[PDB]
């Protein structure tokens, strides 16, 4: 199967199905959406004390009402990043309005599967992403394979499918924000391993009437002592 | 077209007309000339409408850019070199642009001035435009360190009120912009002929 | 067995494997036949509709190169449309340059040229494509080339492409060929491909027959088949 | 089989096998159809979800206003295949001002995927497309192959097991070529009925249906013009 | 020696309304001192809420119309939905300094409306700026045109006159007697009047002839 | 369809019929055979 | 071409019921000096338009072959699809274009006339890209000289026979001999209608001169 440029005898994806292989192993993330609007969390998975936390980033700002989240790899997600950063702005240059995150995506994955060494790899990295366009909140998941979907409330990465399972537990179409957010913390602390904190987790949450910072910064720890 | 600009103890004042001409014929009188790059940068049109709406357009994408990779916000002068960086590399063939560069720093005030020949230089006032040097002149009169708002309000409109009544390439709504430590904030649109009902006594 | 995946290497007893079987890809292709007359070229290709999905009008092994040249091929058809346009394009070029028909030795000269090339490289493979060229001149009469997948490209009367190659020119050379205008041969290659494989291996086939020569006045078509419609009420008197 | 690894080699009985393993490929996309009358060309696909609560992949896609294409298989080349089409089109348009006749277009999408099929360094295109259209003499419904040896049809059908779906249009090509567009669609799903396991019925939110008319543009319908179509039905013969 | 440019002229006029923006523009096509055709509309409709009218040089004016169209059709095909009116002046605009060292000889006036449902004109230069006004006259009688639209739309220069909001027949009215008068005196204007109204229901068009000289 | 899946046929019929525990083979079961996996699998799909 | 050295003269073409008539001479001077008095000005494109020009002989001989290769490609095609008349004229207005973009203009002034599927057509491409639809088109000195006379005819009858507009042209054609320079008494008349394209051979001219006996 040995290269980019072979197909299988009968539907191996390889040079793309070992990068779906590869996302497994990254930390998790859990992003909802709700009308209200779309709420995102991450596991950052801090190995030492000096380990600062603020400084791994899970969670960038793209747009003015545009977030992120990474997986697995971390420089093709530094490079998606830097390009989808770029794109938006040539957006706002020639149209003087906002990307909408479906224009956004489909951006991204014009050349998130167009790996070619002659004529470079494909990438590692699974992407969750959040915005509010005029239909109100969007949330978004794509592959390293370019198959964008719109997903509800995706879950990534590690332990996905009981993420997955008891997501489907709990969620449904007329959610609330806050009940969203501790429904995701809740399935976060009974996927990570270790004690939940003020320093384990992040939130993203991105309304429509607050577009700006989609960021909790230690009401975090309000939200968590609340369980 | 007549701009002016100065900072003070409270920010910087920036002040504009309207008029835009073709000729000796006026296409429009309310062309709005401070083009609002960010809610912390103001630039303006001083010589040439599309060289400089294009250029600070691609120098607010350029900010914007900026921001988003280091969260944290631009200075003034790296905007200003910027600017005159991407000038600097069509010299000779044909570019009219005179802008002003306005905004808050870290380090407080500044004011930074970049042409299409690329003479950035620093300073505390400027005045860009055909009839610029009846704003030097009566600015460089009302001119201080320690004013107050309405004073330098005052000032400015009585400035742009002198070009646009002296020079015959001026007119058109006086627009007049505050930069202040948080944001640009605009104060009043007013037009010439309101100030010569209230300024000719 | 031994060396045989670059187009490039030679054998232990010098032939290259890679042309071999290329050449014996067209083999398991469609037969296809062509013949001339003294005043025209005729072409005929058995083609088989695959169970019931065609639609009796489609992908037209015979093309049309020139205003006066077409093809008869046989073998992978998508190789077959790439050769077509480049011939397309040489004919192009000439009638750009020198402002008159290309002579049809100069046309195959060019074409096995490029076929030849195809076999030289390692980096690419040589043609599935085994094609036949006919022409008509005023000043020249008839001509029918024939290219084999290796390229080497000369002149013939008649000639056979696909299964029965052997099994087509054992009753093709038993026509008495000059002496015959091609309206007799367009009933007479009717019966040389309704001979071959009724219904032995597949369920059913059907027949296309283009035409060149002194009566389109030098134009080159298909014919109106359904026209004197020559092979149905002869064909079921070729079966005794 | 250790010559079986490159588009380059020739099998030792002339197969290359890569063409093979990229019609396998396609064998595994989703259910389609696409028939057509004598006056309206009408294709239909069927949708798949990752899970649940996800949205569904989408495969009538548009393309220009009288050119539709339907789709199976890869999703990167379909899109590749799509802007080159679009961009075929519009130039084109610019240049002759006029609609594309659709036999020269999909010449040149198999000269376009000529040349990934010959020489090293790219893959056949896993593709499934279904093109509708119309030139001066009506619809046509033409499908390609990551072989290219594009066919034209008066009823196609490919995907994950079209067959039932094609032994249905044996035994109604002859009545398709009659009917205005209403009961030709309840044909086309009359097909995609047959596309699925018994145990389960074709709900709204999974199947899409696009329409192209000799004096209607090209459009793509879901749900909504599609409780429509839905209705008119009976149950499968239990 | 060979001239890259010729003075084809041409008169657009553009108003806008409360809920509606009217374009209108004479069909006359002319060269020096003789006539190529009566019958040449400026107007282009490109969608529902969009028309824009191209004067100047033919041209680059049907050159310019069809780049446009296919970059409408770029924006539908890529992101479901149509542009609004501002982000046809911006790409315009994008395209007009896209060409600034080999400029258009081109004036251009986009009428449309907006999104809230009211009439918006975005004018042009050669070279590439735009704004949003209320009324612009594009072309050889541009001076015959702006200043009584000054008088009539703005208002202005008058002295106890009330603001009363411009209607729809009145506008007409106007643009009738407007054309009129303009192509008494100008030698670029006549033989013809190609009204086209927007409205939130559609795009009207109407002929109305004028002197045949 | 080849002897073997043809076997793997009626020999599935025959335990269907034995699921409900039935005396005979309806053509129900006939085409349940017919319609099993006929050796093919699965899929995915994967994308 | 930045010097034009073998110049034609004026083209008239015009509508009629079902058919276009387009008449040039067949002059093909060098400055003052008729140097080459016998060449053929109109193309008879494939079965539907037809193409007759001015300017650079050269050039239409380019264009001539140009066009010739694209209408036998298409024919090669077997499609049963040709160019319709107004592609043709797109075409080469976008080819005009994209010359003198380039600084380097095609000293040319052509006219193309069609007919195909019931509706006439009869296009303009100039030089400097400047096209338009017309009912009667004149070039050269023949839009200063004999397109009054076209649009007096025209709007005194809007529709035509084909007799009436073959002797208008022969009229014209009569009026361009008599007061231009670079004209000759030797034309061609060439016609389209649904029956096919038709080139007559070269007709001649019937002149006056009953005013050389006055002083």
């Amino acid at each position: 199967d040995r290269g980019v440029n072979t197909f299988s005898p009968e539907g191996r994806l390889f040079q793309v199905e070992y990068a779906i292989e590869a996302i497994k192993l990254g930390s998790t993330a859990i992003g909802i959406q709700t009308s209200e609007g779309v709420c995102l969390a991450v596991e950052k998975r801090i190995t030492s004390p000096l380990m600062e936390p603020s400084s791994i980033e899970k969670i960038v700002e793209i747009d003015a009402h545009i977030g992120c989240a990474m997986s697995g790899l971390i420089a093709d997600a530094k490079t998606l990043i830097d390009k989808a950063r770029v794109e938006t702005q040539n957006h706002w240059f020639t149209y003087n309005e906002t990307m909408t995150v479906e224009s956004v995506t489909q951006a991204v994955s014009n050349l998130a599967l167009q790996f070619g060494e002659e004529d470079s790899r494909p990438f590692g990295v699974a992407l969750l992403f959040g915005g509010v366009d005029e239909k109100g909140p969007q949330l978004f998941h794509m592959d390293p394979s370019g198959t964008f979907v719109q997903c509800d409330a995706r879950a990534i990465g590690s332990a996905s499918e009981g993420a997955q399972s008891s997501l489907q537990e709990v969620y449904h179409k007329s959610m609330t924000l806050k009940e969203a957010i501790k429904s995701s913390l809740i399935i976060l602390k009974q996927v990570m391993e270790e004690k939940l904190n003020a320093t384990n987790i992040e939130l993203a949450t991105v309304q429509p009437g607050q577009n700006f910072h989609m960021f909790t910064k230690e009401e975090l720890e309000e939200v968590i002592k609340d369980i | 077209t007549t701009t002016l600009a100065f900072k003070f103890r409270h920010g910087v004042i920036v002040a504009a007309d309207s008029r835009a001409t073709a000729g000796a014929y006026i296409a429009s009188q309310t062309v709005k000339k401070v083009i609002e790059i960010n809610p912390y940068l103001l630039g303006t049109m001083a010589g040439g409408a599309a060289d400089c709406s294009f250029w600070e357009r691609l120098l607010a994408r350029q900010c914007r850019i900026y921001e988003l990779r280091n969260k944290e916000r631009i200075s003034v002068a790296a905007a200003s070199k910027l600017l005159a960086n991407m000038v600097y590399q069509y010299k000779g063939m044909g570019l009219s642009m005179g802008t002003m560069i306005c905004g808050w720093d870290k380090r407080g005030p500044g004011l930074y001035y970049v042409d299409s020949e690329g003479n950035r230089i620093s300073g505390a006032t400027f005045s860009v435009g055909s009839g610029s040097v009846y704003a030097y002149g009566v600015m460089d009169r009302g001119y201080s360190y320690d004013l107050e708002v309405e004073q330098a309000y005052d000032l400015a409109r009585r400035a742009i009120y002198q070009a646009t009544y002296r020079d015959a390439y001026s007119g058109g709504a006086v627009n007049l912009y505050h930069v202040r430590e948080d944001g640009w904030i605009r104060v009043s649109s007013d037009n010439v002929a309101d100030l010569h009902e209230k300024y000719s006594g | 067995t031994g060396y045989d995946l670059s187009a490039s290497t030679f054998s232990p007893d010098g032939r290259v494997f890679q042309v071999e079987y290329a050449m014996k890809a067209v083999e398991n292709s469609s037969t296809a036949i062509g013949i001339r007359c003294k005043d025209g070229v005729v072409f005929g290709v058995e083609k088989l509709v695959l169970s019931k999905l065609y639609e009796e009008g489609s992908n037209k092994r015979l093309f049309n190169v020139d205003r006066h040249v077409g093809m008869a091929v046989a073998g992978l058809l998508a190789d077959a449309r790439s050769l077509a346009d480049i011939a397309r394009e040489e004919a192009s070029n000439f009638r750009s340059n020198f402002g008159y028909n290309i002579p049809l030795k100069h046309l195959a000269d060019r074409v096995a040229m490029y076929v030849h090339a195809y076999t030289l490289y390692s980096a690419v493979r040589p043609f599935g494509c085994s094609f036949m060229l006919g022409s008509y001149s005023v000043n020249d009469g008839a001509q029918l080339y024939m290219i084999d997948p290796s390229g080497v490209s000369y002149g013939y009367w008649g000639c056979a492409i696909g299964k029965a190659r052997q099994a087509a020119k054992t009753e093709i050379e038993k026509l008495q060929m000059k002496e015959m205008t091609c309206r007799d041969i367009v009933k007479e290659v009717a019966k040389i491909i309704y001979i071959v494989h009724d219904e032995v291996k597949d369920k059913a086939f059907e027949l296309e027959l283009s035409w060149v020569g002194e009566l389109t006045n030098g134009r080159h078509e298909i014919v109106p088949k359904d026209i004197r419609e020559e092979a149905e009420k002869y064909a079921k008197e070729s079966l005794k | 089989n250790q010559y079986d690894n490159d588009v380059t080699v020739w099998s030792p009985q002339g197969r290359i096998h890569q063409i093979e393993y990229a019609m396998e490929a396609v064998k595994q996309g989703s259910a389609t159809v696409g028939l057509k009358s004598k006056t309206h060309a009408v294709l239909v696909a069927l949708k798949r979800a990752q899970s649940e609560l996800a949205a569904h992949q989408k495969k009538i896609l548009h393309v220009d206003n009288h050119i539709g294409i339907s789709i199976a298989g890869l999703t990167a080349d379909a899109r590749l295949l799509c802007n080159f089409m679009r961009q075929e089109c519009l130039d084109s348009r610019f240049v002759f001002d006029r609609p594309l006749p659709v036999s020269r277009l999909v010449s040149l999408i198999g000269s376009k995927t000529q040349i990934p099929t010959q020489r090293y360094g790219r893959r056949p295109y896993g593709v499934g497309l279904l093109i509708a259209g119309y030139d001066d003499m009506g619809p046509h419904i033409f499908q390609t192959c990551p072989s290219a040896n594009y066919f034209d049809c008066r009823a196609m059908s490919i995907g994950a097991r079209s067959q039932s779906a094609r032994t249905y249009l044996e035994r109604h090509m002859s009545e398709f070529m009659e009917c205005n567009l209403n009961e030709l669609v309840k044909h086309g799903l009359r097909a995609l009925r047959e596309t699925l396991p018994a145990e389960q019925d074709l709900t709204t939110k999974n199947v899409s249906i696009g329409i192209v008319g000799k004096d209607l543009e090209f459009t793509i319908y879901d749900d909504d013009d599609v409780s429509p179509f839905l209705e008119g039905l009976e149950e499968r013969p239990q | 020696r060979f001239s890259p440019y010729v003075f084809n002229g041409g008169t657009i006029l553009a108003i806008a309304g409360e809920d509606f923006a009217i374009v209108a523009s004479d069909t006359r096509l002319s060269e020096g001192f003789s006539i190529h055709t009566r019958d040449s509309p400026k107007c282009y409709k490109l969608t529902d809420k969009t028309v824009i009218g191209c004067s100047g040089f033919h041209g680059d004016c049907l050159t310019l119309t069809k780049i446009i169209e296919a970059r409408l059709k770029m924006y539908k095909h890529s992101n479901n939905k149509a542009m609004t009116t501002g982000a046809i002046a911006a790409m315009l605009s994008t395209i007009l300094y896209s060409r600034r060292f080999f400029p258009y000889y081109v004036y251009n006036i986009i009428g449309g409306l907006d999104e809230e449902g009211k009439g918006a004109v975005y004018s042009f230069d050669p070279v590439g700026s735009y704004q949003r006004d209320s009324f612009k006259a594009g072309g050889s009688a541009s001076a015959m045109l702006q200043p009584l639209l000054d008088n009539q739309v703005g208002f202005k220069n008058m002295q106890n006159v009330e603001h009363v909001p411009l209607s729809l027949d009145r506008a007409m009215r106007l643009v009738k007697d407007v054309f009129i008068s303009a192509a008494e005196r100008d030698v670029y204007t006549g033989d013809a009047l190609r009204i086209c109204i927007v409205t939130k229901e559609g795009i009207r068009e109407e002929t109305v002839s004028l002197r045949k000289d | 369809f080849n002897g073997a899946q043809c076997k793997a046929v009626c020999v599935e019929a025959g335990m269907i019929a034995l699921r409900r525990g039935a005396t005979e083979l309806t053509h129900e079961d006939y085409m349940e055979g017919i319609l099993e996996v006929q050796a093919k699998k699965k899929a995915n799909l994967q994308y | 071409t930045q010097n034009p050295m073998v110049t034609g003269t004026s083209v008239l073409g015009v509508k009629f019921e079902g058919g276009v008539v387009i008449a040039a001479d067949m002059l093909g001077s060098y400055g003052s000096l008729a140097r080459f008095r016998n060449i053929s000005r109109i193309m008879r494109v494939n079965n539907s338009t037809m193409l007759g020009a001015s300017g650079d002989y050269a050039d239409f001989q380019y264009l001539k072959q140009v066009l010739g290769q694209m209408v036998i490609d298409e024919e090669l095609l077997g499609d049963g699809h040709s160019y319709s008349p107004r592609a043709i004229h797109s075409w080469l207005t976008r080819a005009m274009y994209s010359r003198r973009s380039k600084m380097n203009p095609l000293w040319n002034t052509m006219v193309i006339g069609g007919y195909a599927d019931g509706e006439s057509f009869l296009g303009y491409v100039d030089m400097l890209g400047v096209a338009y639809e017309a009912p009667s088109l004149a070039t050269g000195y023949g839009a200063y000289l004999a397109q009054p006379l076209l649009r007096e005819v025209l709007e005194k009858q809007p529709v035509l026979s084909q007799t009436e507009a073959r002797d208008l042209v022969e009229r014209c054609m009569r009026v361009l001999y008599y007061r231009d320079a670079r004209s000759y008494n030797r034309f061609q008349i060439a016609t389209v209608t649904e029956k096919g394209v038709e080139i007559e051979g070269p007709l001649s001219t019937e002149t006056n001169w009953d005013i050389a006996h006055m002083i």
